[PDB]
RNA sequence: GAUUAAUAGGGACAGUCGGGGGCGUCAGUAUUCAAUUGUCAGAGGUGAAAUUCUUGGAUUUAUUGAAGACUAACAACUGCGAAAGCAUUCGCCAAGGAUGUUUUCAUUAAUCAGGAACGUAAACUAUUAGGGAUCGGACGGCGUUUAUUUUUGACCCGUUCGGCACCUUACGAUA
């Protein structure tokens, strides 16, 4: 983030079974999976690199990221549900009571 | 809950980065920095249109439905409205959700989408047959690039720096008040001013980090008095084409570059300062040289009010204005406390 | 010391709820075996809904649920109903002394044809070794693809765990059934109640 | 070979630093830089090794930056008051007591050094060590100017100590005359202002309201 | 209602009724299963879990928290991933003696690949 | 002076396809070991026990760090490789399959003596004639969803090659 917090985002995304279909397996091809994962990492990088941590949590709460991944991956293969399953803060290099009290 | 899920809400304010000239109190709708600009990004969609007026009317449609939910719900002590903008020229369709909280905080709300920058690049690219629109189209694209895109990372970096540098906030307030009494802040954008005061805190050589607001203010005025802007650009830690194409500096005087902004032009040349010998910029370096000269010749005493009284010399026409105000206006509803007419200004009257 | 009494008599503040997801071939069978499930879960106090559109079984604790372990019973019940245990057995987990277990056996054999041979060796000729294991261990064993789903008392869960690992590790289940029959014969008389029984197996 | 040019750079360093050989400014001047360069060329680390960027065949850049680094970390600016001392050839770091010492002549060189100017020399040395370790921005022309001694909170004090029994709160007696060489009032206001401005947290973390202090006797 | 977090480690050999604060750091009161039963055979039994849950609920009602969030686990590395009888019996006795239950979760260590 | 261009070959190009291979890299838990706290009487095994660890605090609770291993669920009446075998992401390196082409030399080929490269177990056992599935191309299209409208992809359908496997029938057989 812009406040120099490094963090890992783990996103999960299940494939959409299209209504009015007859075939039982909704398998995406492997190249299609690689394209989906490329668009997923592109979306989460482009929409998590610009904001601070408080705006990132405010976007994580109503799941705007998974909604935009669902909206932008449906030209490659439609996805049943995209969630971000883990956020892990690795290093926080600052202790600042100014922003930490501007939160509270 | 919306048809398009929220993704990012980033206020871009000097009230976030602790550099509004007046520190906020509850209420003051008169005040300049009171409507607090906030950029907002939705999730990605392909259903935004492909023209400027249409995308902006879709934007105010989303602002209208946000304001409709806000006026419906039980926090409706919050009041809101939608209002136009002119600061981006030629985009007459820019509107905001301006929202007042019960504790008097006013917030300017604007939506960002992914196709605006590409559309303004389209406007820079097209109309090639006219052959004179590209410079002012670049001005509009980079004014957008100021107010919408770079201000988020800007307030993030100044917010993460202002805790480690604590006198920086009254120092930018004092240098900005000096620019206010010397009539320079209307052509000078504020981000250039915050970077200008920020050089003395983050590149403090050969002095210490300023542990006093007056120390930081004096270091800013002497760095301006010793800054020869011809040969020296200001590179801060929070080029070789422009002095070739502009050797007399008729277009740009200040070059303030960062790892944020590596072009050095976004807060100086984009605004379009008039810059010959007899204008705002050379007048600014002349006032700072006069400040350093007075603080050399007479010292530091109660006659430091010469730095805060303007000279009003070397101006062609001078026009004095008075506005239809009562006594103690505007100050008492700005929340600033001069003017002893407002009795009890030392208390919560 | 081991018997468990049925619950005689609001113990839930946050209204708990669980979900599991099933495919379509199970959606048919669940759609026409569901009223038994929701009847017994209404007798336990937990609302159970089925969603053929998304393919999801949900349980949720109502206002008048009093047994707090009932939500764990219901979560295991919908797990087994998703994993295609038949419906009276999945409802038989709702008794007090029963518990289920899933044994992942695909990690135990590197080869494929050897794994198929050893799984069919676990299943036996005409299912006779499997129902012999079910009799000797008082369990319900379902050799389910790459896993093995067992139900019953906790003692039987432990013995079928040992037998399934030893069957995958090339010890024969007929040998293990002979071992269990010897252990049953030795535990019948308590004259040999505490000795080391390794001198007999 | 480059001893002369290294002393030249040290004199330029000190004349912009405001320090000199005078007793009223700390006594660290050209002579103290020169004897420091001699002691560091003939030793200085804790196991009495000849110091690594201080061999006699090196350039004035290396001699100057190594005197900067040793004044910035080892035992020569703030550590020769509290945590360490030096000895002459073969020169060695000793982790006890304050002096810049010569046992062959029984003279301490830093007798003119107050702890205030010592700590000022250490923040200057640490800053110049960072400046010489900087590899992107050119750093010859920044030479430190001393707003630590002249800030905007420069407090002007007019004190008449006449007569001394009724115009000074502490007695100027025979032992104070034997100890101090007419800078007794200055060292007094130094210790008084440090004890005034020093806090003390419960968890052992020492914090003060100030980092550095200077008392200049104006019009001396 | 002060929510304390009850870790119930229900294995096949012994059950651990453990009560911590919301942090996980400061143990309030724990009673293992085997300290209430004289027999190591019957250490993991519903009677043992009932006695342990009654003692833990008595101590935590003397301290006055009267509300728990319950996290149930078992031996999960190469173990069974199913709780023993201690989980059901301890939760039954725990909410049968006071103790408005909050959020129930089965936090078993599930390996992504163990052996 | 030089045939059919084979319903046999080998090659070229294009979009591709694959849990095929090598090298690096990125993660994920779990286990063990160690440290920091809250501990405060057993813990561990077993059908019961015992050996063992346990007021210098075991097992447990929380947080970090290291090491080695492996890649759950997805995971299949599937995919790839000649075989053993092959499942974390990304990058690089060659190779291979099928399809399509408005691609070339025209018997180059088939089969294996000799030889050459890769390497604790067992234990119940010229068509058949199509159809339903399946995946890899290529083509076609009434249409739903991408799509703010064109791409393009997902779903449905038909044609066509190619391939793992099911059932029926044998076209028969035969030890």
């Amino acid at each position: 983030t812009t406040d120099h917090y490094l963090l890992r985002l783990f996103a999960i995304a299940f494939t959409k079974r299209r209504p009015n279909q007859i075939k039982k397996t909704t398998y995406a091809q492997s190249s299609q999976i690689r394209a989906i994962r490329r668009k997923m990492v592109e979306i989460i990088q482009r929409e998590a690199a610009s904001c601070t941590l408080h705006q990132l949590v405010s976007k994580l709460i109503p799941e705007v990221i998974g909604r935009e991944i669902e909206k932008a991956t449906q030209g490659i293969y439609p996805l049943q549900n995209v969630h971000i399953r883990k956020v892990k803060l690795l290093k926080q290099p600052k202790f600042d009571l100014g922003a930490l009290m501007a939160l509270h | 809950d919306l048809p398009l899920r929220i993704r990012h809400v980033n206020p871009i304010c000097p009230e976030l980065r602790h550099s509004s000239l007046k520190t906020p109190s509850f209420g003051p709708s008169k005040s300049g920095p009171r409507p607090m600009e906030v950029v907002i990004s939705f999730e990605a969609s392909g259903k935004w249109p492909e023209s400027l007026i249409a995308i902006q009317r879709t934007k105010i449609a989303f602002l209208l439905m946000i304001g409709r939910l806000l006026e419906r719900f039980k926090p409706g002590e919050i009041r809101t409205h939608v209002g136009l903008d002119d600061a981006r020229y030629e985009t007459e369709n820019l509107a905001f959700l301006d929202v007042i909280y019960a504790s008097g905080a006013c917030f300017r709300v604007r939506i960002q989408a992914d196709l605006e920058e590409s559309l303004l690049e389209r406007q820079t690219k097209d109309k090639t047959t006219e052959q004179y629109l590209r410079q002012r189209a670049s001005t509009q694209l980079a004014s957008f690039r100021r107010t919408f895109v770079h201000l988020p990372l800007h307030t993030q970096y100044i917010t993460t720096a202002t805790t480690r540098f604590p006198a920086l906030s009254p120092t930018i307030r004092l240098v900005k008040h000096w620019f206010s009494v010397h009539k320079l802040s209307n052509h000078f954008p504020p981000e250039l001013l915050e970077l200008f005061v920020l050089h003395t805190f983050l590149a403090p050589y050969p002095w210490d980090v300023p542990s006093s607001p007056t120390t930081g203010f004096l270091r800013t005025l002497l760095f301006l008095a010793r800054w020869d802007w011809r040969t020296d650009p200001l590179i801060i830690d929070t080029l070789d084409a422009w002095r070739k194409l502009d050797p007399g500096m008729q277009h740009t005087v200040l070059f303030v570059a960062t790892a944020h902004e590596q072009s050095g032009t976004m807060w100086t040349s984009v605004d379009g300062h008039p810059r010959p010998s007899k204008v705002v910029a050379a007048r600014m370096t002349a006032l700072a040289k006069s400040a350093a000269r007075v603080i050399r010749e007479q010292g530091v005493d109660l006659d430091v009010r010469r730095l805060f009284v303007p000279s009003l010399k070397e101006y062609d026409v001078l026009l004095y204005l008075n506005t239809k105000v009562l006594k103690s206006a505007l100050r008492t509803y700005i929340t600033v406390d001069p003017a002893t007419e407002m009795n009890g200004g030392k208390g919560q009257e | 010391k081991w018997k468990i009494e049925p619950f005689l008599p609001g113990p839930f503040l946050e209204e708990s709820s669980f979900m599991t997801l099933f495919p379509k071939y199970r959606e048919r069978y669940l759609k026409d075996c569901w009223p038994l499930v929701t009847k017994a879960l209404e007798k336990h106090g937990i609302a159970a809904t089925l969603d053929i559109v998304e393919g999801s079984m949900t349980v949720k604790t109502t206002r008048k649920t009093y047994d707090p372990a009932a939500i764990l019973k219901a979560r295991d019940l919908i797990k087994l109903l998703a994993r295609s245990v038949p419906a009276p057995q999945a409802l038989k987990i709702l008794e007090d002394g029963m518990a289920c277990d899933i044994i992942k056996i695909r990690s135990m054999v590197r080869n494929k044809e050897r794994f198929v041979k050893r799984r069919q060796r676990l299943l036996g000729q005409n299912g006779t070794t499997l129902k012999a294991l079910e009799l000797l261990t008082q369990t319900y064993i379902l050799v389910h693809g790459n896993t093995v789903s067992v139900m019953g008392g906790y003692k039987g869960l432990k013995e079928v765990r040992r037998v399934v690992e030893d069957t995958m590790n090339n010890i024969h289940p007929i040998y293990l059934i002979k071992e269990l029959m010897i252990k049953r014969e030795l535990a019948k008389d308590p004259a040999l109640a505490h000795e080391d029984w390794s001198r007999y197996l | 070979a480059a001893f002369r040019n290294a002393c030249i750079l040290g004199r330029i360093w000190l004349q912009q630093r405001g320090f000199g050989s005078d007793v009223s400014k700390g006594g660290f001047g050209y002579f103290e830089w020169a004897v420091l360069l001699a002691l560091l060329l003939q030793g200085g680390p804790a196991d009495t090794k000849g110091a690594a960027p201080l061999s006699p065949s090196l350039s004035s850049t290396q001699l100057f930056k190594a005197l900067i680094q040793f004044l910035s970390v080892t035992n020569f600016a703030e550590k020769p008051c509290v945590l360490g001392q030096a000895k002459p050839d073969l020169a060695g770091f000793i982790e006890n007591g304050p002096i810049l010492w010569d046992s062959a002549r029984q003279l301490n060189i830093a007798f003119k050094m107050g702890p205030w100017s010592a700590d000022l020399l250490h923040q200057h040395a640490r800053w110049t060590r960072k400046l010489l370790a900087d590899g992107a921005v050119d750093q010859f022309q920044p030479t430190f100017i001393l707003k630590a001694d002249l800030p905007t909170h420069t407090y002007d004090l007019v004190a008449r100590m006449d007569p001394e029994k009724v115009s000074e709160a502490a007695p100027d007696k025979v032992a104070h005359e034997a100890r101090g060489r007419h800078w007794q009032v200055g060292h007094k206001v130094y210790r008084i202002l440090r004890r005034a401005l020093s806090d003390k947290n419960m968890e052992g973390g020492e914090r003060a309201r100030l980092i550095h202090l200077k008392v200049s006797p104006g019009f001396s | 209602l002060v929510f304390g977090v009850a870790r119930i480690f229900a294995s096949f050999n012994d059950t651990f009724v453990h009560v911590t604060d919301l942090s996980g750091r400061e143990t309030i009161c724990r009673v293992t299963g085997g300290m209430k039963v004289k027999a190591d055979r019957d250490e993991s039994s519903p009677y043992a879990a009932m006695l342990a849950a009654q003692d833990v609920a008595a101590r935590c009602k003397e301290l006055g928290i009267t509300a728990l969030h319950i996290k149930i686990r078992a031996t999960g590395g190469n173990g069974t991933k199913t709780p023993g009888p201690g989980a059901q019996s301890a939760l039954r006795a725990l909410a049968r003696s006071g103790m408005k239950i909050g959020r129930i979760e089965d936090v078993t260590p599930t390996p992504s690949d163990s052996t």
